[PDB]
């Protein structure tokens, strides 16, 4: 936290860099046609293990070492292949955990093969259906620990804690806060932190409408994620298509030299659709957007083709978190 | 008795032969036992220039430490030590 | 330093983290046995690009821009393994230059990947001969083509430049009690600058190279004369240079990620073999120690390579024929 040097990796944890994107800003210099209206890009990438969800694994465990469930050498079962998957088995080998992992047989080998770099141990399922064999295994087997990331408090407190106030910090002038919307932590911990803080703030969720749609179904129904549905908790959510997507990852690379995942593209796409409204209606705006990974892991699952309907194909076949 | 790698550009002093045995108890005592062995092989190690000196593009490490820095052809050796010769290529 | 809001990507150019490695330390604190024995990883790979590389390619493009070399519209050759060529390519794409690269053939997809997606040409040059082949091939198109502006990684002192006024002085401010700086060598811009840097501000400082071993047929010149040594290398500022084989980084390469989380490319596994070398020596004489290592990059552009999976034997296999810093 403004520090340099830390004892271990998981106190490099967070405090992540914001960049202002100078030439993918609607406006970025106040001057005679109106007031700024500018972007900023969280490069949660820049976490241990290049994602935004080092944040609520390291806290997900923390709060169960806290709650006295996790005990030295414990086993952690989790019914992800993504990047809480490798949030956590980072997380499990620097503390002493064990991890296994459940996911579908039909996983892709690249992702299969991170994940047991980081050490985890994987068991397959049938190719929703990996967290009912995760299930079983969590009946069969003798005080495994699974911590759950979609209704998790500690996924939220994660960014109630440390996303959202870093931004403060950086950015006090936020007026406009966008990320993406899967297990809801990012929007609902980091946006309550906000809304708490800055006067009018509002809170964007950027949707996929691509991928495997893991939350995609939960999100849909107030049951599940009621404060989605507020208009004062949120003030807006865009729809993502994956062609849309495609264009504002190669937006960003070549405007200003970031190389974002494919939930980014989302994210991009909504920001510059709050930017063109601020600049449409002569207000002021500091929009601050994630960045929750960068391009590196989706190099190999042909989200980079040449022709926009085959990059569009890929980011619909594949997992986007 | 050590071990020798020889580098593609100078096996055909080595009737092809990739590793070869060598005995000797510093550098420069194997390379004199590869001569014995290896007719013309030693000439190609060192400078034609500065005699008693290794070329300027070959590079040779005893258990994977460069003699530039262990005494050169004094470099002490023992039984059961690797000695690599490689010519010097920017990045390896 | 100590910032963490700026106006655009390359403004936030390294200030990279400095992490020590308890587990792998030899000996992390002062005990009855002897004093501690302590590793420190330099995360090269938090820069815009990902790597190291990022210093020296902006140095190199600022200090040709200052020297009026390159005006909008510039056409960039640089021989390079990719690291160097990426950093270009995107300073180049933000910038207004053309980048034509020229890049061993035998290098990793995702290299070539990130050169497409930024908008470089690339040359391939054939795999025997390696860097060495490159920089022939830059040469003789830079000469046919005086109007190109070669920044010449390898001979360029802004490469130096950069590690003497950044990574040096972050190191010191963050580790002043460094005893060892351990890193790759390929262009020789880390340890040169680096090292020049250590060694005039800290007393007793020791320079340690680690140096990929590749397979035989990157060193397949015809000639011991195509042999190429770069224009910056000063020999007189390292203390010891090794010399590591693929199954050694490859194990140090996935021991630093099973063991501290660290998930770095290959050529760190080389000098973390090296830093332990250099680690166990100042502990079997009772010395105390604080090696700085550097992690040039992350592993994510040697994924394809196959040595982050399978028998630890295979990977070896898997490189044989590769290039891999
Ligand atoms: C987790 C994740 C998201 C979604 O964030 P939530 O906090 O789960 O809503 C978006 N993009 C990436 C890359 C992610 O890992
Ligand atoms: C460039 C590079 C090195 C070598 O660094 P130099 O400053 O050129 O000597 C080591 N590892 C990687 C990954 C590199 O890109």
């Amino acid at each position: 936290r403004h520090m340099t040097r830390y004892d271990s990796l998981l106190q490099a944890l967070g405090n992540t860099p914001l960049v202002g994107l100078q030439r993918l800003s609607p406006r970025w210099d106040d001057g005679r046609d109106g007031p700024h209206v500018r972007l900023w890009a969280k490069l949660e990438d820049r976490n241990p293990t290049g994602s935004i969800k080092d944040r609520p694994a390291v806290r997900m465990i923390e709060q169960a070492e806290a709650d006295g469930l996790l005990r030295p050498g414990a086993t952690i079962l989790e019914p992800t292949s993504g990047n809480t998957g490798i949030s956590l088995a980072m997380a499990a080998r620097l503390k002493g955990y064990r991890l296994i992992c459940v996911m579908p047989e039909n996983t892709s080998v690249e992702r299969r093969q991170l994940l047991e770099l980081y050490g985890a141990q994987i068991i397959f399922s049938a190719a929703n259906t990996a967290v009912a064999t995760a299930k079983e295994l969590a009946a069969t087997n003798p005080s495994w620990v699974m911590l759950y990331q979609y209704g998790n408090p500690a996924n939220t407190d994660s960014h109630y804690c440390g996303t959202g106030p870093e931004l403060l910090a950086d950015l006090p002038e936020i007026t406009h806060f966008v990320a993406g919307l899967g297990t809801t932590g990012t929007l609902m911990g980091t946006g309550r932190f906000l809304r708490e803080h800055v006067a009018n703030v509002k809170i964007v969720a950027a949707e996929p409408r691509y991928g495997e749609g893991v939350y995609a179904l939960r999100n849909m129904d107030e049951g599940f994620v009621p404060e989605l549905y507020d208009p004062e908790i949120l003030t807006a959510r865009y729809s993502v298509g994956a062609v849309d997507a495609v264009r504002r990852t190669r937006e960003l690379v070549h405007t200003e030299g970031i190389f974002a995942g494919i939930s980014t593209g989302a994210v991009l796409h909504a920001a510059l659709g709050v930017g063109a409204g601020a600049l449409a209606a002569g207000e002021r705006a500091d929009i601050a957007l994630v960045v929750a990974d960068a391009g590196w892991k989706y190099l190999s699952t042909g989200a980079y083709a040449g022709s926009l309907d085959d990059a569009e194909t890929a980011l619909e076949g594949q997992l986007w978190a | 008795n050590v071990t020798v790698s020889i580098p593609t550009i100078l096996r055909p002093h080595t009737g092809g032969q990739k590793s070869v045995s060598a005995s000797g108890d510093t550098l420069g005592a194997v390379i004199s036992d590869l001569e014995a062995n290896y007719s013309g092989i030693s000439e190609r190690l060192m400078d034609p220039s500065s005699p008693g000196k290794l070329h300027r593009f070959v590079n040779i490490y005893v258990n994977d430490e460069d003699v530039r820095f262990s005494g050169g052809l004094a470099t002490a050796i023992a039984d059961g030590d690797s000695v690599t010769i490689l010519p010097a290529v920017a990045g390896g």
